[PDB]
């Protein structure tokens, strides 16, 4: 009298197709995804602090654009940019746009602090129809149009000494009127000048006289302009025409801040990655939903799809005839 | 219709294997039998937990980064931009192409291995009293019921008590 | 009575070596070339549509300079620039000539519609000995020197609104007089300028009087710039002197297109990957060509070599004396 | 001058092998011959061309993207541009020597376990009637003709019929 | 208090062998004895030694590159080249921790590999004349003074002179 | 009588963990470390010809601030700037510092050759007490600051032709006034220009008038800028006023060079990998001392420990109680 002692494994009825250095298609008996290919549509608005900007962009937010009165003193680790955003104050252009959106968003604060700047011999707080702040003129909160007081406009030359431990961003502008009578009606002179200096840096601007497109009832612009000023050093401002003052400075701050295009709803739930599309879960070492992540994401990949083996080769049992 | 017949893990599997990855099939003088061995079953399970909680563990947080969409055309600024993106994303859909690659071929073998390795480590216990049939089944010349499988099965197996039971069935 | 029954396994007379994680010399028995080393030095015009542009730079062919004329309302897959080309036309320099010969060539076209621009109490047409078109003096095909009429050149402000589905690009330039006496000989003013605007973006230029190195008998320059004009939005072009205008705009397109600097000849044939060295073969996953490629390559590499084993270790046989 | 003598795979090779990358040599009443296994064979090949169709397929396609040489100095956009190239250079030329380390590493790997596989299933099919010599050959303990070779080879080999014979030459 | 009695690699190591890494250990007629087999150790450090001299040789020589750390907020073109040197950071740091991953595992695979190959080719000198215990050891089923254990140990081992005593200890 | 034969293999008293690809923690008898994590903290002389900026930046070492003279016609494998250094010449600024401090690194050398400029109808060689030389008021060594001869500032018009094999780097400035008196008292025109050209480039820059922040006695700036003069090109300098011109030119070389901020002392010893830590052995592939690295070095990794296993699995001897 004998025994039949066999050795075997386990197989399952519904396999799955895995891909090895060999083959394409090799079926395993359990396999797990490693792309997060899907969201939810929303963004969490736990753990970030996110900042909606609803109608207004970070810009428009820093100028003090009227609409955006709202986002004063703001702080942020991402803020969302809408694409229903629309500027709704004085027609301007930001040479460089894309690094003040940049290093503001970064910083992650709207903070800001009035400082006691003294124009004299000219005209404050100039307003425009094209940028109402209740019901008559206005102009950005942040800024200060100077213009000309009686028949003269001085040459004006002030100064904003750096004497805290952080750095001051300060932003201001330059006028371009659409013509030349516009350009001896404010500011006197012929052609005026902007000169912003601190002990290691100078931007000298030259307005340009010409008319512009139509835009909110004008064809003159403000070009927008930025500096900062480190601790130590000193803010000069000098002009004897065309100056769009600054009425204080931004803190600026290192640290996690960004900034996202999204027209996602934020969402009362948790998540640590943030896409345009919606936050995603984090659990998948890869995502293919978008390139453009923040906070703990999985890394971005072409494929919508790798399979990771979590069992042993399925193999179908013999059966003789 | 050759029923009741069991054959080993030589290019088969068993779907009846429900309580483990690896074990036992006997005939005897009993009958027929079945029974999982939960320590190869557990080291396969461990050691694809192992793999898989290195990969799916320490995800990356970043913050502020570079622009990826563009409004604008302008030019040379935003061609280096995009190439430097489309650059990383290409190595690392590389890199995730080869591991998991890398992963499955790794887990194929490993599994294969606790395969062999219960089997050689049963040929081991049963010294002389047995033969390889060829199919990963043992023929054992002698008599062994529920319980002498069993022995066999919890590594207490006792050769030296079947021992010229078996050869005279194997020799003569 | 017995049998000897032996297993073993091939192996070749000319084995070839290559690398393991272990050894940097292995001797298997068959290997393969992952490294595409060669190439015949010259570019298949099967399938990419090339533009050789002979003696024409892409920004010579945007122009118009007249030599350059044959490149009119021309498109490409790959635009191909040659050592051997030359400028013909007026003196000129492109600040961030990089970006617009890029733009331009990513874009894949020449196709120039002309615009009805209505310029009043100007001479139009200007021409130069040193641009040359026929027998006479002439200038940019796609540009038109605007002077003075009489003794008077007035403040020039005119619309071209886009009010069709696709970007139009605008190539305009201001010229710089070598000598005062030029600059009012041409223009009347002491000083022109130059806004060219939408309703979100600005170019004021001020032209600078003064004797460059003489070019084509000439010491006086152009200076080009561009301008992209969404749907929706406008162009305003602003003057009173230095107007080097715009006759229409260029087309604009997203696709496939791009340029290379090759010397490389054209040949009838067929290959999707192309360098600078020439056409190359893409069958291999990698190249040490040209890290400069177009179309379907392989990946560019630092290594000459690198062997693929496509065999088994090769092991010699043995034979006792 | 020992001539005639086979002699198996351990530290050998055979470049009479031409028909197959594995097979059989042997010494029997009928005298010497040699025949290729079709399966072993092939079953490395199929491995060698599924790892050579996962890297010689799908190559990128590339298009407009950043300029990699340059007439002029220029300084930091110039300076990121060459960083950038060099980076994605160093990444994929590295990429490529631990491809094909990892490759040809597996590739010797595979091409051995099929002759021991080839190996281990010889000798199971042979049972207690051939002994291994240690050289890659089994010393059959039978007489065996072309016949019965063939048998071996072609996998119908019965042990059985063998066993008695066998047994009284490898034992008394 | 189980003192004297050997046993081999299964699940085991030996702390007092110092002069090799891989080796024999026997008890027979004239008592116990260790010895350290050369080649398997050989070949192991061999490997190991092959790994390493890839891994590091040849360092890549940079020179001018990209500014790293900045005194001032610039913007766009620092973002970017931040964001090319994190990028070519994570992907170097990736390929290192892979490296030592894939490294360390097949290192530990060859140097078990060693180990088995040692044992196999033991077992193929020893033919009939023993029988594997199950932990790493055989059972010598004859008389093998320390001259015969070395016979084994330096691979002249002759069978034949042994065979007939083993067979009756063995079955009868 | 039987024997029995053992096989097994080595274990250590002192074994040491390593990572694979399933576990976290194996122990193994012995093993590497495969990242550099030390550095002396000093920087090695050799191989590499090291250039201890001291005080100096390589800008103001270019351009001739007084206590930078003994950097005149230096060379360099690599350039090392401390925090230490400091300006002390004329208040100064260069658009595009960066790039300008790069590249001169790259070329590796401040060899300078002083060229027979002419410059007719000025004043040369003009000194301010805020750049001393020896007792009294002095200037850049590289730069001649031109002013008015008598009541007159004619336009100047000057040519330095490349007829060498190699490039010329020329350093020019202009100069910013701080009020429009001192604008008239030293160059008698209103608005001074500097037109600086090559046959395919041309930079003209308008000075700007203002008062900058007090630096070393002074409001006024100068703004510094560089051209570059390929062999068979030509160089032309047009001004009337503010130009701050050049002596000669840099020689360019191509080549191994670069700068590092460090304060890493300078040592007598060997090391061909520089950080700016210090010196650091290139036996390992990888470190984790500093991202910025200069010759042969491992490569920089965030890992501070990477173990490479050197031997077996460290499995414990059995006993039995
Ligand atoms: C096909 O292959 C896949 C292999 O990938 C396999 O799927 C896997 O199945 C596993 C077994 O069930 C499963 O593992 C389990 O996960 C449970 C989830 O709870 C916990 O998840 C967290 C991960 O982020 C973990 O850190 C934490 O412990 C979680 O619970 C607790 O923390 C969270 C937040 O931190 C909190 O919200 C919870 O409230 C809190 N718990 C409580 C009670 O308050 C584990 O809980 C579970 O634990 C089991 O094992 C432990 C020890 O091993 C025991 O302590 C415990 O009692 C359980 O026995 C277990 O680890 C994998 O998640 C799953 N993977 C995937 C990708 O889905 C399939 O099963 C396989 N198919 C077949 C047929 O084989
Ligand atoms: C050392 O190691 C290397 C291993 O790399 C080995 O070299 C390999 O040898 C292989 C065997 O000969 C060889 O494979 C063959 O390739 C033939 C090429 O024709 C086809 O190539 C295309 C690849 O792009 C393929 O897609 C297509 O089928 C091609 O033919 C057809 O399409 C093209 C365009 O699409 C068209 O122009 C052609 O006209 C059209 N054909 C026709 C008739 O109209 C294959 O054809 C060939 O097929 C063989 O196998 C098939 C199934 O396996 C059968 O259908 C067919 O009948 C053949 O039997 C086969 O696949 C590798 O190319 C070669 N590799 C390299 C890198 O050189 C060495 O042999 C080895 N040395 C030793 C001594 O072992
Ligand atoms: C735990 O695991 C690690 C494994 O990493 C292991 O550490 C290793 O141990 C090895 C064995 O001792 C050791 O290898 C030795 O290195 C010696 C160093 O001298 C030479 O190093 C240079 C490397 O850059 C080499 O190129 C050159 O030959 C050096 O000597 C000569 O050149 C230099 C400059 O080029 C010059 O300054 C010297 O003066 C000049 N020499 C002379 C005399 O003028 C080697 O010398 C040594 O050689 C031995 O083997 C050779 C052949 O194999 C023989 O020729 C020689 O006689 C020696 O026998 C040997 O190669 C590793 O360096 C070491 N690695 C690490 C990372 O530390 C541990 O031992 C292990 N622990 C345990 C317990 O196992
Ligand atoms: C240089 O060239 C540019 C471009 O050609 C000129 O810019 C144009 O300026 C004119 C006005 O100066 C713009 O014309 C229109 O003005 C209307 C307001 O004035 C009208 O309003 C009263 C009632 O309040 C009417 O009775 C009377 O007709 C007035 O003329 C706006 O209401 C117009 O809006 C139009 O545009 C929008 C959107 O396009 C439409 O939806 C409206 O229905 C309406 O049609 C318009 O703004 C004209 O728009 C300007 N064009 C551009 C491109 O900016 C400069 O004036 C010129 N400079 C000089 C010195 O000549
Ligand atoms: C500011 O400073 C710059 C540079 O010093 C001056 O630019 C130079 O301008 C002069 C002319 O104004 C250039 O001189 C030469 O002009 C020749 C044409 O005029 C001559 O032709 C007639 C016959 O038609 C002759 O009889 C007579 O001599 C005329 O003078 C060209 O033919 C010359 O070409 C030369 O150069 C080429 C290549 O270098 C050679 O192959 C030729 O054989 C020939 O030698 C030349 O162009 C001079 O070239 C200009 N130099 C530069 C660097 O541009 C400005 O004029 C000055 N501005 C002011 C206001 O003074
Ligand atoms: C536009 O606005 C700017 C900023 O407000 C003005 O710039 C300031 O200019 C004044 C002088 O014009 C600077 O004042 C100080 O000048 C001193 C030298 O003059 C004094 O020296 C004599 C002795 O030699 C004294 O008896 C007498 O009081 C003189 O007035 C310097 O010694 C001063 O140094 C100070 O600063 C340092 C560091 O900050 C301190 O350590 C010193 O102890 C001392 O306090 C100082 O330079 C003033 O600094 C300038 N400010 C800035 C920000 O640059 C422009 O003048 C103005 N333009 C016009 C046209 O009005
Ligand atoms: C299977 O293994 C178990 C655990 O080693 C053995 O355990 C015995 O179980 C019996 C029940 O039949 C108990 O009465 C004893 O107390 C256990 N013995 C010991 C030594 O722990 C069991 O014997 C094994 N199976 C067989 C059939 O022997
Ligand atoms: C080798 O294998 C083949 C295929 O299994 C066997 O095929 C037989 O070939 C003989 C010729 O000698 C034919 O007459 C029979 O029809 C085949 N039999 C079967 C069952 O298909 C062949 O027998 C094997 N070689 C030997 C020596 O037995
Ligand atoms: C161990 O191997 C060695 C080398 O093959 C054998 O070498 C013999 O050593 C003896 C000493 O006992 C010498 O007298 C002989 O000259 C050697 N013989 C040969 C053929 O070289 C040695 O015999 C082996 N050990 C044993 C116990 O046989
Ligand atoms: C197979 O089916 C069972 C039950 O339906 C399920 O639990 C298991 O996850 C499935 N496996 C795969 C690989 O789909
Ligand atoms: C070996 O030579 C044969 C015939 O000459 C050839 O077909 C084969 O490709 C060669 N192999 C190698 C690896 O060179
Ligand atoms: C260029 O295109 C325009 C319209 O597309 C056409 O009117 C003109 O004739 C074309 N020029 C040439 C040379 O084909
Ligand atoms: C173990 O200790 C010995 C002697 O103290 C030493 O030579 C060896 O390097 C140590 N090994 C490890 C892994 O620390
Ligand atoms: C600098 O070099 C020039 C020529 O190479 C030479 O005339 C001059 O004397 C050098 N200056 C110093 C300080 O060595």
């Amino acid at each position: 009298s004998t025994a039949t002692l066999c050795l075997g494994h386990h197989a399952v009825p519904n396999g799955t197709l895995v891909k090895t250095i060999t083959d394409d298609q090799i079926e395993v008996t359990n396999a797990t995804e490693l792309v997060q290919s899907s969201s939810t549509g929303k963004i969490c608005n736990n753990p970030h602090r996110i900042l909606d900007g609803i109608d207004c962009t970070l810009i428009d937010a820093l100028l003090g654009d009227p609409h955006c009165d709202v986002f004063q003193n703001e702080t942020w680790d991402l803020f969302v940019e809408r694409s229903k955003a629309f500027s709704n104050c004085y027609p301007y252009d930001v040479p460089d746009y894309a690094s003040l959106r940049s290093l503001v968003a970064s910083s992650g604060t709207l903070e800001f602090i009035t400082e006691g700047f003294t124009w004299t011999g000219v005209t404050q707080n100039g307003g425009s129809n094209a940028c109402k702040r209740g019901p008559g003129s206005g102009f950005f909160s942040r800024l200060n149009w100077l213009t000309k007081s009686g028949s003269t406009y001085p040459v004006l030359n002030v100064t904003m000494p750096n004497n805290d431990n952080f750095d001051k961003l300060y932003i201001w502008g330059i006028h371009h009127p659409s013509t030349n009578q516009e350009q001896t009606s404010l500011y006197v002179q012929a052609s005026g000048r902007v000169t912003v200096s601190t002990r290691r840096s100078q931007q000298t601007i030259i307005p340009n006289i010409g008319s512009r497109p139509w835009v909110r009832g004008l064809s003159s612009r403000i070009s927008i302009y930025w500096t900062i000023v480190k601790p130590g050093d000193v803010l000069v401002i000098n002009s004897n025409g065309n100056l769009i003052a600054p009425r204080g400075y931004f803190k600026m701050r290192t640290g996690k801040s960004s900034i996202m295009r999204s027209d996602a709803p934020i969402d009362t739930c948790i998540s640590e990655c943030i896409t345009p599309n919606g936050s995603i879960p984090n659990d998948k070492p890869f995502q293919n939903v978008n390139k453009i992540t923040y906070g703990a994401c999985p890394k971005y990949v072409k494929q919508n799809t790798l399979k990771l083996a979590t069992g042993m080769r399925n193999v179908p049992e013999k059966q003789t005839q | 219709g050759l029923f009741g017949a069991i054959a080993g893990f030589i290019e088969n599997g068993w779907e009846g294997m429900i309580d483990g990855w690896y074990g036992f099939r006997h005939q005897n003088s009993e009958g027929t039998g079945q029974a999982a061995d939960l320590k190869s079953t557990q080291a396969a399970i461990d050691q694809i937990n192992g793999k898989l909680n290195r990969v799916i563990e320490k995800t990356n947080e970043k913050f502020h980064q570079i622009e990826k969409e563009f409004s604008e055309v302008e030019g040379r600024i935003q061609d280096l931009e995009k190439y430097v993106e489309d650059t990383k994303i290409d190595l690392w859909s590389y890199n995730a192409e080869l591991l998991v690659a890398l992963e499955n071929q790794h887990t194929i073998d490993l599994t294969d291995s606790e395969m062999n390795k219960l089997f050689e480590k049963t040929r081991r216990q049963l010294r002389e009293n047995a033969e390889e049939m060829g199919n990963g089944c043992f023929k054992i010349y002698h008599k062994c019921d529920n319980a002498c499988i069993e022995s066999i099965r919890n590594g207490t197996y006792d050769h030296d008590v079947y021992r010229n039971e078996a050869l005279n069935n194997r020799f003569q």
